[PDB]
């Protein structure tokens, strides 16, 4: 009525399928598959915006249901501002691959 | 509906194994037993050259062009009637 | 929009050259073909 | 059977940089050339036919 | 390295590059064939020959300009260019499957070209109706060939609507909702579930026609008990899905070039456009029977499709209107993209509210098949659907290539163009209320004034076109480099460089959700 | 690097072998049905199998071999599978309209009947059932089949997928011999028109199911599938379940309603 | 005899633009009833009606065809 | 990798103007004389 | 006839193709408004330096540009459906004759009471008399008598065609296997003519309907000798 011999996840995935897997494990999101929460983002409190170069994209949906989104290269730096709302946001750099 | 059997607290491998054995295959054999009793040569009708049967607008791209892909000589009577 | 100068600046006679060529290409073969139009149509 | 998943990770991890359709061996090569002799040449061949059809043979 | 990038391409820049170069080579073949039909009907007489050659070439024309030039550059073309890029996606969910939506196309457009060389060609009309189309009256090759090159030019927009809905619905940033979404990659979504509902009616439709024609079925031949109103109706089902599939990626376009040279920040009422597309799209495909209002249906479904027809000019009504609030307190660039987007504002809403005139059964009656129709489908296609692409490539081409064009040039082939389509096909409203049928070689001689204008007009248009193919030889030979684009923070298209690198969106954006 | 989840595909050539072999296959059967010859047809039919074998191919090397399948790619190809099927069933559509629109408005031609004068229906009841019961059936084993996998039960994945199968094949042969019983063809009008063009493609939609699923089954032999990552399978049981589904309308509308 | 007939009637069965099967319907009246009458020995002159209407109305070449059929045994309708 | 940037995200070649222009014109005037010359086809056969 | 340089319908020569030209004004006014106005607010809107770039508020304006044009569809709606009923009306007519679409001519069958029937072809340019309209005259007439209500019914042997006549407000498909009703009743005697509206191959731009409405006492001495 019943038995094994079926591969799991933990014992077959590989490639990114794996490295995804691991890492949500530990609570991490090396890929981008959530979306981060906003801090206050006041010039002490900015958005901290991770990155693997010294400037990402960054896209600013200013008030909640807003349909216009603005975006921006944040450059690694002072705090940078978004030039719609003023909400602040500021790049911390690099490693993700050990 | 529901039925007329039960299970459903957690319905998993063993229940549907028990289905296709239980109901499923059961009902296929049934089913074939009815056919194949059912079965046996219907006496072929008498050909009327009906119009709007037998159609050739264009012969088929195959044979000698007047014989449907699946023709079964004992029940497909040609446009001109019955084969030989 | 900002840009940068011609690299290559295409000056008037150039121009002139370019559409020149651009309308003959589409103008000689139908023109030559709708020509002998009636070399055709019985023949 | 015996599961030999590992092994055809390793093998198609290998970096060689060659493409997922030839990274197989040298048959993925040959099905590769085979598979596409036969869709040109046969659209060669196509092209021809289109010529013969497109002329009155009366 | 040449082969591997153009042919065996799996990067949706690249991809939408080829469908372009496609459809302007295919709107070359479709502007040769208009001429040929109005330097026929140019002055009374026959030119060419009788009926048959004419309407292979009438015909050809449709097919050409409908499959191959329109669709291929909106949809294959700025969609596969524009839909990655808009929502920050590394590139298309299929990115193979993208690469076979577009190499369909040339084996289809080769098995159009064949259609026309063998044989006598099929001079059906686009709509290939039964019987005319059997293999009685058109007998041979032709047709055949004719309903292949439909059916591969569908499989290459159903892999392409599957993979756009894909892209769309699953590749956006984690917290960007569907309501964050620009309005073209909207119009580009709901443009794509049209085609993957409706071409498979249409394709079982000419398969049908293909079996009787073939295989001795008697679909829509009454000897076998078949209809030849059968194939209308699975024919327009399509059909008209088809009109609005033409149009709505237009629509996108003219949102972004209205807003863009508005100098806003985002169009008037971005959810009443949303509301409108839909149900544009929508009602689409409640209406077909406006295309058979004379094959004698019954009085209360001729009323029903009246009806629900017209119904259809509320929603287009809120975009237009919308287009002008989007104007309203702008600072506006006088660009040649604006000029082609206010000419298509305007020409459209008389192609459309033309189409309402036809939505009438009665009237309809005396306009069905006679030039008012073929005057209010190229307001909207000749005049809508085209300025919609040409305000879209001279807006984007500096994104795609790295250059720019010369802006005074620019303008003049708009004002060439403007002039010469409507020169074209205003005087065919008065040929169409006049009596004058569609599909004729010849006319009686009282048309003769309108029908000589109207080929005068025509060739106005192929200055037009010829202007073009130069103005994009020397933006191509000149090298200016762009350097600066403005409003880059609600136009995430340019944010990355002119044109931007093969990879694009390796590191996604960062959208906080808050 | 990327540090996103998406799959970046490697430049490939199947895309073109494929759209080659289906320019060889349409101009194939148009050199068929006009100037008598196979030739171009058979080249389309085999470039085609084999530009489908090595696309699949690669997308397994993708997924069970390099891992790229993470589960955004896999979200996207569960819409992807979803649409065709939409797209597969609206196809039908067209033959279900063309059905309806002859068989409830009889033309003189047929007698103003139907079926039509001279046109003597299968019995609903007899192989017709039979084929329904067969296609249920494999319902219920694909069924346990799956959850089967789920629970890494690898003998009884086999031997359930293995039943579907068996039924698959029963149905076709069962159908095949039916197309020769018949005393109508598909030159006898609109009737047999419609009727062999519907159960025709149906045929075809079974065909292709159970050679999905022949690859499923192949698949896990060679343990590809994971109790929780198996989309392949997932896929032909969605495309098996739209299969059968399509033939319970064809059930009772033509064999049923339409005798 | 209650005739004096000009055209065929509006019939309210068949109110609208397809025709098709009132031509049919009368023509198949005609030939039933000149058939039962024929039969159980009585005047074809009472099957007058649906001949003139089915005149009015049915192509020629439908009627021709009709009739070819009806004396080769093929015609598809109920007799 | 492949080339980027201005005149290289393209499958023909902007390296000289005129080699170029007689791309263009190949390009697009093979475009528009095909229909020309299967008009005359057609006319020729009968 | 359509006359040269003609700008608008042919003079209606029955009372619904009157109708008709009166629901066609109606139409055309809005049509010409709406475009206009449309027209007059995009040169309002590019016309002025004062500028608002602001988010400006749509949920107010959506309601005018709503139920304004939902009106507008109903004023066409009403006269036209109106117009689509009438069409419909019945009528019981005086005549039937029927019309049979043919590659590439038109034929007539009046079997009421005779059994009369004859084709009717497009007289050749070559052969036209002095004054006679190339591309419309025929050599047989489709003879009616004026001011009666007549059943026109349509038909094909072929491919499809369309049967049409524009000054009376006709256009009726002819479909092989179908026979398609409409009514004719012409207010006035005199030549009406029509083409083939509906793609049929070779000779589909000649194939002229013409008919000649004439007293009803001519129509039988004609209909008599045609025997
Ligand atoms: C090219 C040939 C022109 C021939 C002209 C007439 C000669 C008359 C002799 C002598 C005139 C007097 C004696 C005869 C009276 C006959 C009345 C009749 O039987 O009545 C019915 C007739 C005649 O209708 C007329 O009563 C003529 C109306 C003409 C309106 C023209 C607008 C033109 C704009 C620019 C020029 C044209 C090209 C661009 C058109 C751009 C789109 C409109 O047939 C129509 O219905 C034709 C139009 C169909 C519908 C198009 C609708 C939207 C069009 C324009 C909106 C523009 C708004 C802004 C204002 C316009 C802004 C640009
Ligand atoms: C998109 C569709 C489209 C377009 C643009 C046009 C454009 C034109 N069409 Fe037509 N036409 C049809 C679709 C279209 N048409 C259809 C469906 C029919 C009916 C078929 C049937 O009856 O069966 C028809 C029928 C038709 C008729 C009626 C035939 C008859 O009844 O006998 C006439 C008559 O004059 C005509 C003329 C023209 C002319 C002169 C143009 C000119 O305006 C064209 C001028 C040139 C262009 C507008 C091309 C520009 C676009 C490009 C070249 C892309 C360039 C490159 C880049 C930007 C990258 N067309
Ligand atoms: C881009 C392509 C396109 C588009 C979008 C449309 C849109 C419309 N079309 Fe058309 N149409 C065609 C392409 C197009 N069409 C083609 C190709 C044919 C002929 C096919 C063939 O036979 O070959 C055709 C044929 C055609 C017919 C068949 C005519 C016949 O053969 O007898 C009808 C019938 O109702 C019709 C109606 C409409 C209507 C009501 C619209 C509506 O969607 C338009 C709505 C728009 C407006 C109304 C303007 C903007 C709105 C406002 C300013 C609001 C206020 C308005 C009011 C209050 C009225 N079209
Ligand atoms: C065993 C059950 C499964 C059925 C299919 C198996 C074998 C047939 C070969 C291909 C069928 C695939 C799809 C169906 C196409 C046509 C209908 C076929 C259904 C069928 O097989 O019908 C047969 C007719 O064969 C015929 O003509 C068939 C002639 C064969 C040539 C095929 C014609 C090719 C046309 C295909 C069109 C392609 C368009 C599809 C495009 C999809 C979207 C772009 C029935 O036989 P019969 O003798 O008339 O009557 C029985 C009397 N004893
Ligand atoms: C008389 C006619 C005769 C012909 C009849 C013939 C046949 C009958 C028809 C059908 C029967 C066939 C097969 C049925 C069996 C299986 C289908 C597979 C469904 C399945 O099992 O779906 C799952 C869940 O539901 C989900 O997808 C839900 C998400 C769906 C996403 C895809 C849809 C997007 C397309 C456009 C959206 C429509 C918008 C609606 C609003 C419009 C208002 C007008 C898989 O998950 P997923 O994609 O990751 O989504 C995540 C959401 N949980
Ligand atoms: C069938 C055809 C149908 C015909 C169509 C008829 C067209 C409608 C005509 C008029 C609409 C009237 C809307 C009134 C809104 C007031 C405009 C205004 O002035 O715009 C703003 C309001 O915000 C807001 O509604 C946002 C800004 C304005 C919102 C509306 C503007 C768009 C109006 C349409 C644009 C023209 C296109 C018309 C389409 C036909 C200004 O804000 P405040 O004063 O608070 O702040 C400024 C600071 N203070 C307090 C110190 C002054
Ligand atoms: C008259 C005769 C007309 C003949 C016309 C024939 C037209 C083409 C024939 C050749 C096509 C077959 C070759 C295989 C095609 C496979 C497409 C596929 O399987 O594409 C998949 C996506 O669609 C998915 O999933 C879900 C959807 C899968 C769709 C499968 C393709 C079916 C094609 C439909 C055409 C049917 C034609 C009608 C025939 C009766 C995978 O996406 P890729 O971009 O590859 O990769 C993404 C990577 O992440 C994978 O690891
Ligand atoms: C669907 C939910 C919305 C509900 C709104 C209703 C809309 C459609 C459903 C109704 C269908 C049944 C109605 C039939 C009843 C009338 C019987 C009849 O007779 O209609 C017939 C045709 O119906 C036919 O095929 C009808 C064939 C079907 C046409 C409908 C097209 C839509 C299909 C696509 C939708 C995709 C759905 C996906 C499936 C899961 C023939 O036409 P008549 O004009 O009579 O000709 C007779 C003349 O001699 C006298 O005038
Ligand atoms: C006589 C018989 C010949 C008749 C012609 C047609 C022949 C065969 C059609 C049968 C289809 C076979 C499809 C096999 C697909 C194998 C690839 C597959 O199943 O690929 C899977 C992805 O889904 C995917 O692309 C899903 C891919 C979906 C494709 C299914 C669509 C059917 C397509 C029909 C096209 C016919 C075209 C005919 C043209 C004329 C791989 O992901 P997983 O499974 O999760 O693996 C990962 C785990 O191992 C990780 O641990
Ligand atoms: C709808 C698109 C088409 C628009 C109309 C085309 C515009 C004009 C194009 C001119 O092209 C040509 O002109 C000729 C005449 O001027 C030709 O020469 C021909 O005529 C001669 C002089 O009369 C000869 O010298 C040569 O033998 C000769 O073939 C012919 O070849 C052709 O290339
Ligand atoms: C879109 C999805 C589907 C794509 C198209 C479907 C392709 C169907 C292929 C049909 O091909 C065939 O054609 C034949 C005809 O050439 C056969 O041979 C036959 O035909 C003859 C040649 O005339 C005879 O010699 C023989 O008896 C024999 O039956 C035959 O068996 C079969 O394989
Ligand atoms: C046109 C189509 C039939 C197509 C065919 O003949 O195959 C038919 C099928 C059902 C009809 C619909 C339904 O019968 C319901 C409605 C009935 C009303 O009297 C007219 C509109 C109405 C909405 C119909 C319009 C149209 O005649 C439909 C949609
Ligand atoms: C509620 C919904 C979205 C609002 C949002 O969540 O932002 C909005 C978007 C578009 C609106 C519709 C469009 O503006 C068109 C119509 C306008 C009329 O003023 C009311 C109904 C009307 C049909 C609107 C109803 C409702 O307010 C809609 C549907
Ligand atoms: N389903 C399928 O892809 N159908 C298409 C048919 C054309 C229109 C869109 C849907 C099946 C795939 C395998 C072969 C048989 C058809
Ligand atoms: Cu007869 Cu057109
Ligand atoms: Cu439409
Ligand atoms: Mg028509
Ligand atoms: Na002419
Ligand atoms: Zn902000």
């Amino acid at each position: 009525a019943s038995g094994g011999g079926v591969p799991t996840d933990e014992e077959q995935a590989t490639g990114l399928e794996r490295e995804v897997m691991l890492a949500a494990r530990k609570g991490q999101d090396p890929y981008n598959i959530l979306a981060p929460k906003a801090t206050s983002g006041t010039k002490e409190d900015p958005n901290l915006v991770p990155s693997i170069t010294n400037k990402r994209i960054v896209g600013c949906i200013c008030e909640e249901d807003n349909s216009t989104v603005i975006w921006f290269w944040l450059h690694k730096g002072e705090a940078q501002r978004c030039p719609s709302c003023g909400t602040h946001y500021k790049l911390v750099p690099h490693q993700l691959a050990h | 509906a529901s039925a007329a059997k039960g299970d459903h607290g957690g319905t998993g491998a063993r229940t549907w194994r028990f289905l296709t054995f239980g109901l499923a295959l059961p009902s296929v054999a049934l089913c074939t037993l009815n056919s194949w009793l059912h079965s046996g040569h219907r006496e072929r009708p008498a050909f009327i050259p009906y119009h709007h049967l037998r159609i050739r607008t264009k012969p088929f791209s195959w044979g000698d062009g007047n014989h449907t892909f699946f023709h079964n000589p004992r029940v497909n009577p040609l446009p001109t009637g019955y084969e030989k | 929009i900002t840009a940068k100068p011609a690299k290559t600046p295409t000056s008037p006679k150039e121009q002139a050259i370019g559409l020149s060529v651009t309308f003959l290409s589409f103008l000689l073969p139908a023109g030559w073909v709708l020509y002998h139009l009636d070399n055709y149509k019985k023949s | 059977f015996e599961n030999r998943v590992a092994e055809k990770q390793k093998l198609f991890q290998e970096d060689n940089g060659l493409p997922v359709h030839l990274k197989g061996g040298a048959t993925d090569n040959i099905l590769y050339r085979v598979t596409m002799t036969l869709c040109l040449g046969g659209t060669l061949y196509s092209l021809y036919c289109l010529g013969w059809a497109s002329f009155p043979h009366k | 390295m040449f082969i591997n990038r153009w042919l065996f391409s799996t990067n949706h820049k690249d991809i939408g590059t080829l469908y372009l170069l496609f459809g302007a080579w295919a709107g070359m073949v479709g502007t040769a064939l208009s001429l040929l039909i109005r330097a026929e009907l140019g002055q009374p007489g026959t030119l060419l020959g009788d009926d048959q050659i004419y309407n292979v070439v009438v015909t050809a024309h449709a097919f050409v300009m409908i499959f191959f030039m329109v669709m291929p550059i909106m949809i294959g073309g700025f969609g596969n260019w524009l839909v990655p890029l808009m929502i920050g996606a590394p590139d298309m969910a299929f990115p193979r499957m993208n690469n076979m939506s577009f190499w369909l196309l040339p084996p289809s457009f080769l098995l159009l070209l064949a259609s026309s060389m063998v044989e006598a060609g099929a001079g059906t009309g686009w709509t290939v109706y039964p019987p005319l189309a059997g293999n009685l009256a058109h007998a041979g090759a032709s047709v055949d060939l004719t309903i292949f090159s439909l059916h591969l030019a569908g499989v290459s927009s159903i892999l392409g609507a599957i993979n756009f809905i894909t892209t769309i619905i699953n590749m956006k940033p984690p917290a960007m909702s569907q309501y964050q979404t620009p309005l073209f990659v909207w119009s580009v979504m709901i443009t794509a579930v049209l085609l993957l509902l409706s071409l498979p009616v249409l394709a079982a439709g000419i398969t049908m026609l293909l079996t009787d024609r073939n295989l001795n079925t008697t679909f829509f031949d009454p000897a076998g008990g078949g209809d030849p109103i059968l194939y209308q109706h699975l024919f327009w089902f399509f059909g008209h899905p088809e009109v609005y599939i033409l149009i709505l990626p237009g629509f996108g376009m003219i949102s972004h070039i209205v807003t863009y040279y508005s100098g806003k920040k985002e169009p008037f009422g971005y959810m009443g456009m949303v509301w409108a597309m839909m149900s544009i799209g929508f009602l689409g495909f409640i209406v077909w029977a406006h295309h058979m209002f004379t094959v004698g249906m019954d009085v209360d479904t001729r009323a029903y499709f009246t009806s629900a027809t017209m119904i259809i000019a509320i929603p287009t009504g809120v975009k237009v209107f919308s287009w002008l609030a989007t104007l309203h307190g702008g600072n506006i660039k006088w660009s040649p993209a604006m000029m082609w987007a206010l000419g298509f504002i305007f020409l459209f809403t008389v192609g459309g509210l033309t189409g309402i005139v036809l939505a009438n059964s009665s009237l309809d009656i005396v306009l069905h098949d006679t030039y008012y129709v073929v005057a209010h489908f190229h307001y909207v296609l000749s005049m809508g659907a085209v300025f919609a692409i040409m305000g879209g490539f001279v807006h984007w081409f500096p994104l795609f290539s790295g250059y720019t064009l010369n802006d005074t040039w620019a303008k003049i082939h708009f004002a060439i163009m403007f002039v010469g389509v409507n020169m074209t096909f205003f005087p065919q409203h008065f040929l169409g209320l006049s009596g004058m049928p569609r599909r004729y070689s010849d006319y009686p001689d009282a048309y003769t004034m309108w029908n000589t204008i109207s080929s005068m007009g025509s060739f106005i248009s192929l200055t037009a076109v010829m202007l073009m193919v130069f103005i994009i030889w020397e933006a191509f030979a000149s090298k200016r480099e762009v350097l600066t684009v403005d409003l880059t923070t609600t136009n995430l298209e340019w944010l990355n460089g002119c044109p931007p690198p093969y990879h694009t969106f390796e590191e996604p954006t960062y959208v906080n959700l808050k | 690097h990327q540090t996103h989840a998406y799959h970046m595909v490697n430049p490939s050539p199947w895309p073109l072998t494929g759209a080659l072999s289906a320019l060889l296959m349409t101009s194939g059967l148009t050199m068929w049905f006009h100037f008598n010859s196979m030739t171009l047809l058979m080249i389309g039919l085999t470039t085609n199998m084999l530009t489908m074998y090595q696309w699949w191919r690669d997308v397994i090397r993708e997924s069970t071999f390099q891992g790229h399948h993470t589960p955004a790619v896999q979200k996207g190809l569960r819409y992807g599978m979803i649409l065709f099927i939409i797209s597969e069933v609206l196809f039908f559509t067209g033959f279900f309209w063309a059905f309806y629109h002859s068989s409830l408005a009889p033309t003189p031609e047929l007698g103003g009947c139907w079926p039509p004068t001279g046109i003597h229906p299968l019995n609903p009841l007899e192989v017709p059932l039979l084929n329904t019961s067969v296609l249920l059936a494999s319902g219920v084993s694909i069924t346990w089949a799956h959850h089967s996998l789920m629970e890494g039960d690898r003998k009884h994945m086999l031997q359930a997928l293995f039943i579907t199968i068996t039924l698959g094949v029963y149905f076709t042969l069962l159908q095949a011999s039916e197309y020769y019983e018949a005393p109508f063809t598909i030159s006898d009008g609109v009737y047999g028109s419609t009727f062999f063009v519907a159960t025709g493609f149906h045929g075809l939609h079974v065909i292709i199911g159970s050679t999905f699923l022949i690859v499923c089954f192949f698949r896990q032999l060679k343990f590809h599938f994971t109790s929780n990552h198996h989309f392949g399978f997932e896929a032909a049981a969605w495309y098996w379940h739209f299969v059968d589904v399509v033939w319970l309308f064809l059930y009772v509308s033509i064999y049923w309603w339409g005798s | 005899k209650i005739k004096n007939y000009q055209t065929a009637p509006f019939d309210s069965r068949f109110p609208n633009q397809n025709q098709t099967r009132n031509c049919w319907q009368n023509y198949l009246d005609f030939h039933r009833c000149e058939k039962a009458m024929t039969a159980k020995g009585g005047d074809v002159s009472v099957c007058e009606w649906y001949r003139r209407v089915y005149k009015s109305l049915c192509p020629i070449s439908w009627v021709s065809t009709w009739d070819d059929r009806r004396a080769e045994g093929t015609f598809p309708g109920k007799i | 990798h492949y080339e980027e940037g201005p005149g290289k995200n393209i499958p023909f070649s902007v390296e000289n103007k005129w080699r170029l222009l007689a791309m263009m014109t190949l390009f697009f005037g093979s475009g528009f004389a095909a229909p020309f010359f299967i008009v005359r086809h057609q006319l020729l056969k009968k | 006839m359509a006359y040269p340089m003609q700008l608008g319908f042919q003079d209606a020569t029955s009372p619904i193709m009157e109708e008709l030209l009166h629901f066609h004004d109606h139409t055309l006014m809005i049509v010409f408004l709406i475009s206009s106005l449309v027209l007059y607010i995009i040169s309002l809107m590019l016309t002025t330096k004062l500028t608002h770039t602001s988010t400006m508020d749509a949920q107010e304006v959506e309601t005018i540009w709503t139920i304004l044009p939902a009106i507008i569809l109903i004023l066409i709606a009403l006269p036209s459906l109106r117009i689509l009923y009438m069409m419909d009306e019945i009528n019981n007519p005086s005549l039937t004759v029927k019309t049979m679409g043919h590659q590439w001519y038109w034929s007539y069958e009046y079997t009421d009471y005779e059994d009369l029937s004859f084709d009717s072809y497009m007289i050749p340019t070559s052969e036209l008399k002095p004054g006679e309209l190339r591309l419309l005259e025929v050599d047989n007439r489709v003879v009616l008598p004026m001011e009666m209500t007549i059943r026109m019914l349509v038909s094909s042997e072929d491919v499809l065609h369309s049967w049409a006549v524009p000054s009376l407000g006709l256009k009726t498909d002819a479909i092989p296997g179908r026979l398609n009703q409409t009514t004719l009743m012409s207010s006035r005697p005199g030549l009406y003519y029509g083409q083939c509206s509906e793609i049929c191959g070779s000779n589909h731009s000649f194939m002229p309907i013409v008919l000649e409405l004439v007293p009803l006492k001519y129509f039988e001495k004609w209909s008599a000798s045609m025997l």
